[PDB]
């Protein structure tokens, strides 16, 4: 369309681990008054949520110390929550929801949302035909977008939807897997 | 008559530094002491080093620290002072310490990996290198994986993982681990297996009080809070239903079910007293508890979260009184100090709760931060069991809503009816490291022998080892002397102090007089570990963004980490590792068993986790049991 | 399997579009369900009649929030109706009208989901669509293998020239081109079958077919009016090998979005001074393909 990021220019979010940073490090930085300080560059995952970071040290002088948990909130003013079930059955039709959130304080968004074609699924999307809706999301609200699909192959299969707003440089995509199980 | 005495812990451990306290009472000049350790019965001579010299300038008090290598097993400890042999048979523990087990998450799906760590520490909580056996058991208690690993060269950290099969029994799985040499002492974590997806918001259910008072016309009032894991408030609808638990079994109250709007992330719901009692003689309900179950659905139907607050006790009083911290022995004729512990019904300490002994009638003292108040009564010189009732004097309350509790103390029995006593006391405040604690020594004896007492020997027991021993000197005529005792992080989570004096009194009669006191210390890490942001600035991170984590900790410490989506904890927040859980395991492993004093001097030592043996034949009874009485 | 709930959903035209959605639900217990949810999604471009929703909200054992009630043509793409109970002895039924506010070709089925509040796992879901047999997307199934059939009925329809025919029939993926006669039409509920005699293999592909052999072509019933294939008539057909169905040597052909299906006027209809051009274009096209084959 006129004045909107093209589907192919959107890189979907995909890294949605429940835990990460399972790491071991010794505090051997040159100490001051008995204390060593370590700086770690971490790459935040793609989840929009709050991570709880827990540290435990072991010292031959001080024993064991479980630290107070440290929280980091990762967010965005516009995003998709692709709410997939844990698993689905081969050849059974399901409805999944893409929930679009607008957390801008006073700006409502005209949004184009699309379900991507995938030959592992039957849906209204084909190779030659897009399945795209234009919706308006008011300030500080959300819109639930339903999609009907049929899994056609078992194993770990993937569902992807993307959205962009007209007249702004805002877009999002979510690419997630679910387990497809035989009949 | 020089009397030589030896003091050690009741239970000795293997491959750890133990301390034997050595004293020559009424000695002159220097006195050589060789201390020996042997297997019982027979001879192997397991510890054979350890000599020292007792000295006028150290007032004939000293040491030797020793390490044992490496039914129930015993050793014979043997001290030879000059030529004088003093020996004691002592119980031996095969325990290496504790194991703490950490998983990355609380709950898992089939076909994922459980990442976990065992922390191998001794009884001081210091890293220990040992062989550890591991087992993962399914819900029905069948072991399905076992490792056998050493934590040698490993700084007390064993990193393991296990892959959940796709074909697996749902439910509570268990990790069980023990040191190779103590298969009797097994440590466990549970994790949940279940098919699920992460929810996008959390639901919190908070009753306005942590209990229900049966005569509260208002019923049980409850707030429901729903917010997205990233911060924002939920708009939605709540279904909340109440029920009654006793004590394993639950009865739903179907008439209590409500549907409410969650507006601005919030909604209000009540269980009226009338619906409560209809659904079931109101006093029949005290001692049972209430649960609240809430289902919240986003207004779109697109996500749903269930939560429950349970174990909300139905009460006549907002408070409970506990004597768990008060000695169950008194000195007839001397004041008796009670440490009164007051909790909220859920178990948390109550702050600023006034308490008093039956009647009173002036008196009264206020509970503190830790829930503890100190009272003291005066006592008759009779040998009859002392029976003390304490309440609870909350204004605003009313007599029927005040807590009450009764306990009994028995008399400390003296040597050949001498009527000589020692009484230790200590101001009740929260004790932190960096503070000094004044320990008060109050002497009761006849003026005809009092001048013979020139010192007290004190011993500090902590985490099952003799932390510290010393002397508190005394002048003739001094009823009260005070020891300024410096508290450090070595004293966490708590400790016992025992003191004693000795003399020849009645008819050449050798007398030992002992007292002891249990002191709580504020719990924290011995060291320090802070995790925080490193970017000196700014608003919330965006998906995929790089940030700097900063870790501040003790030089040389191994640090292990994990980051967990807080949506995991909406599903399950049980079994997480915590410094609190670590100190709880530590205090449960105390070899002292009692809040203090004892039935006689021997009981004082033994109850506090110490042996005492003198060359004149004064000694504690043998401890053969690896656990405390109950 | 809907173990805990019976759910019948129905969509019918009412007495823009407007239709009547009726939802009939029953609990499979010896007792009535307590508080339950109807979670409803719209067919794309439809919205509840608000007056009809107000009537339902005033009904006993039912709640529809002011939230839902003053949504709009704007975006009641979804709706939740709260039920205070659901009967276990008979169906608890409700209906309301839906209006088309935005019209599109290709409307996605709506869906209705029932469950009791306390257990989201024990739910039942039904779909609905004005032409789709209980809300089901089109797909062709052989044992446990399905393939999607939710695409254009066949290729396009500004002139049709010899040149475009030649270009299009020579595109890299085109596997067969036939002149056919329709011997028999078999109509059914989901897929129509068209038994074509293959009168000439203009281009031969991976299906080894002799002259005059019948092959069966398959099309979704929703394509029936647009194809209007008729028995005893001739057609020019070509397509991709991606559209074979079954296993050799008994292949069927799916008629899909990459299949050319053209009416070939009969030998004596070709004289009519309005079939002449098209008939010569078919004749030159055939001659070119039969001799030259395809230019790549």
């Amino acid at each position: 369309d006129e004045d909107i990021i093209a589907e192919e220019n959107i890189v979907s979010r995909s890294e949605f681990p429940e835990s990460w940073l399972w790491n071991v490090e010794d505090l051997k930085e040159p100490p001051k008054n008995g204390i060593s300080t370590k700086l770690m560059n971490i790459f935040l995952k793609d989840s929009i949520t709050t991570w709880e970071i827990l540290a435990v040290s072991m010292s031959d002088k001080k024993g064991i110390c479980v630290a107070d948990p440290f929280e980091v909130t990762v967010m965005q003013d516009f995003f998709i929550d692709l709410r997939l079930p844990y698993s689905v059955v081969r050849n059974e039709q399901v409805e999944i929801r893409a929930v679009l959130y607008n957390y801008r304080q006073n700006q409502e968004l005209k949004v184009r949302v699309e379900l991507l074609h995938n030959p592992a699924f039957c849906s209204l999307a084909t190779t030659k035909r897009r399945h795209q809706q234009t919706v308006t999301i008011p300030p500080k609200s959300s819109l639930s977008v339903p999609y009907v699909i049929v899994p056609l192959k078992t194993g770990l299969q993937e569902v992807e939807v993307k959205a962009a707003v007209y007249h702004h440089f805002i877009s999002d995509g979510v690419r997630k897997s679910l387990k497809v199980v035989p009949e | 008559s020089p009397m030589y005495s030896i003091i050690t812990p009741n239970i000795l451990r293997l491959e750890s530094e133990e301390t034997m306290v050595l004293e020559a009472h009424d000695a002159q000049g220097d006195v050589p002491v060789t201390v020996t350790v042997h297997d019982f019965p027979g001879k192997k001579l397991v510890l054979s080093s350890e000599k020292t010299v007792l000295t006028p300038a150290t007032n004939h008090m000293g040491n030797v620290t020793f390490t044992i290598p490496a039914r129930n097993k015993f050793v014979t400890v043997q001290a030879t002072f000059g030529t004088q042999v003093v020996e004691k048979v002592v119980l031996v523990s095969l325990q290496s310490g504790y194991l703490f087990i950490q998983t990355d998450k609380t709950i898992y799906t089939p076909g994922s990996t459980v990442l976990y760590r065992i922390f191998t520490v001794n009884h001081k909580l210091l890293p220990v290198g040992r062989t550890v056996m591991v087992n993962i058991e399914n819900p029905e208690g069948i072991p399905v994986k076992q490792d056998s690993l050493s934590s040698q060269n490993q700084l007390g950290v064993l990193p393991l993982s296990w892959d959940i099969p796709e074909l697996v029994n749902m439910g509570q799985w268990k990790i069980r681990a023990y040191y190779e040499n103590s298969p009797q002492q097994v440590f466990s974590t549970e994790f949940e297996v279940k098919e699920y997806v992460l929810p996008s918001f959390e639901v919190i259910v908070e009753p306005t009080e942590k209990f229900y008072y049966i005569y509260n016309e208002k019923g049980l009032e409850v707030t429901i809070t729903a917010r997205f894991l990233y911060g924002k408030k939920v708009e939605g609808t709540a279904f909340v239903i109440f029920g009654i638990q006793d004590g394993e079994q639950r009865i739903s109250l179907p008439e209590s079910l409500k549907r409410i709007p969650i507006e601005d992330g919030s909604g209000e719901v009540v269980l009226s007293r009338k619906v409560l009692l209809d659904g079931v003689r109101a006093e029949d309900l005290v001692g049972k508890s209430l649960y609240v179950s809430a289902t919240v659905i986003l207004h779109s139907g697109s996500d749903m979260v269930q939560a429950e607050r349970s174990g909300i006790p139905i009460v006549t009083s907002p408070y409970q009184i506990h004597f768990t911290k008060t000695p169950k022995y008194f000195k007839p004729g001397m004041p008796f100090d009670l440490m009164v512990f007051v909790t909220n019904p859920d178990g948390s300490p109550a702050y600023r709760v006034p308490v008093a002994v039956q009647g009173e009638d002036t008196v009264q003292s206020l509970t503190q931060g830790d829930g503890v108040a100190k009272l003291s009564i005066n006592t008759h010189p009779s040998q009859k069991p002392l029976s003390i009732t304490v309440r609870t004097k909350k204004q605003e309350l009313s007599e029927a809503e005040q807590a009450t509790r009764t306990m009994q103390a028995l008399p400390y029995s003296t040597v050949g009816n001498s009527n000589n006593y020692l009484h230790l006391s200590v101001l009740r405040t929260e004790l932190r490291p960096g503070e000094t604690l004044n320990v008060n020594f109050l002497l009761r004896m006849d003026r005809a022998h009092e001048a013979k007492i020139r010192y007290y020997t004190y011993l500090i027991m902590n985490k099952g080892r003799l932390l510290k021993a010393g002397r508190q000197v005394r002048e003739p005529g001094q009823d009260l002397v005070v020891l300024p005792l410096s508290i450090t992080t070595d004293f966490i989570p708590s400790f016992r102090l025992v003191a004693y004096y000795t003399l020849i009194g009645a008819s050449g009669q050798r007398e030992v007089v002992a007292d002891s006191v249990w002191v709580d210390v504020k719990d924290s890490c011995v060291g320090s570990l802070v995790v925080k942001s490193g970017q000196s600035e700014d608003r919330q991170p965006v998906p995929g963004q790089q940030m700097t984590l900063k870790i501040e900790g003790d030089h040389g410490a191994r640090v292990v980490l994990v980051a967990v989506d807080k949506g995991v904890f909406v599903l399950n927040k049980k079994n997480k590792l915590t410094q609190s859980k670590i100190w709880d395991v530590v205090e449960k492993a105390d070899i002292g068993c009692t809040p203090g004093s004892g039935k006689d001097y021997a009981g004082v030592f033994s109850d506090a986790g110490l042996t005492f043996t003198s060359s004149s034949g004064q000694q504690t009874a043998q401890r053969a049991e690896l656990q405390c009485p109950q | 399997t809907c173990n805990k709930f019976d759910l019948k959903v129905t969509i019918k035209p009412a007495p823009k579009n407007t239709m009547i959605l009726e939802i009939c639900t029953r609990y499979r217990g010896d007792q009535d369900a307590t508080m339950s949810i109807l979670d409803i999604s719209m067919m794309t471009g439809f919205a509840p009649d608000t007056d009809d929703l107000k009537q339902l909200a005033n009904g006993v054992d039912r709640y529809i929030s002011k939230y839902e009630l003053d949504k709009a043509f704007s975006d009641r793409n979804t709706l939740i109706i709260y039920l205070d109970k659901v009967s276990h002895s008979e169906d608890d039924c409700l209906a309301f009208k839906v209006h088309q506010y935005f019209n599109v070709e290709l409307i996605q089925p709506g869906a209705v989901k029932v469950y009791a509040y306390y257990n989201l796992e024990e739910s039942c879901t039904r779909f609905y669509h004005p032409e789709k047999e209980d809300g089901k997307l089109n797909k062709l199934c052989r044992d446990e293998l399905c393939r999607c059939a939710e695409e254009n009925c066949f290729i396009q329809k500004d002139k049709v020239t010899l040149e475009e025919r030649l270009d299009k029939a020579c595109e890299p993926g085109v596997d067969y081109v036939y002149k056919t006669r329709l011997v028999k039409v078999q109509l059914s509920n989901d897929f129509d079958e068209y038994i074509m005699a293959i009168e000439q293999t203009i281009k031969s592909g991976s299906d080894e077919v002799q002259v005059g052999q019948q092959r069966t072509f398959i099309s979704p019933i929703k394509c029936r009016e647009a194809l209007k294939l008729e028995e005893k008539k001739h057609y020019l057909m070509w397509g991709l090998s991606s559209d074979f169905w079954g296993e050799k040597p008994n292949l069927s052909y799916i008629i899909g979005k990459d299949t050319w299906v053209e009416h070939w006027p009969e030998e004596d209809e070709c004289q009519d001074e309005e079939n002449q051009k098209q008939c010569q274009d078919l004749g030159a096209f055939t001659e070119s393909m039969v001799v030259f084959g395809c230019p790549n």
